């Protein structure tokens, strides 16, 4: 899931992008990332 | 060949091109530009190569 970036890849928009520029979506890439984790993890809670 | 046309068409009519089959070495656009503006958006243009 892109989750609101140019890429859903690391690799590739650290390949694309310089880092003065490319720090918002890995940021927003972030924060998509661990708030999936974070669902999972309260779900994983309930279920045990 | 795409740089020194001597003939670059006006913006109503924008004649287009297509880059296929070659290896990009943006080099030679840095040699052929007293640059002014170049903004790029979608990639970072130090690391174009
Ligand atoms: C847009 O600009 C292109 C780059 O010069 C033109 O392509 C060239 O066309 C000439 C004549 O056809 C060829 O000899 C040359 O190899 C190159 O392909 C292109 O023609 C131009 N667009 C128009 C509509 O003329
Ligand atoms: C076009 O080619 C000539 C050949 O030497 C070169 O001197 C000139 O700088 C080139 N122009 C552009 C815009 O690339």
């Amino acid at each position: 899931s892109k989750f609101g970036a140019i890429s859903s890849v690391l690799n590739d928009i650290l390949s694309r992008l310089d880092p003065p520029e490319a720090e918002v979506q890995i940021d927003r890439l972030i924060t998509g990332r661990l708030q999936s984790l974070q669902t999972y993890v309260t779900q994983q809670l309930i279920r045990a | 060949e795409v740089f020194n046309a001597t003939r670059f068409a006006s913006v109503y009519a924008w004649n287009r091109t297509r880059i296929s089959n070659c290896v990009a070495d943006y080099s030679v656009l840095y040699n052929f530009a007293p640059f002014f503006a170049f903004k790029c958006y979608g990639v970072s243009p130090t690391k174009l190569n």
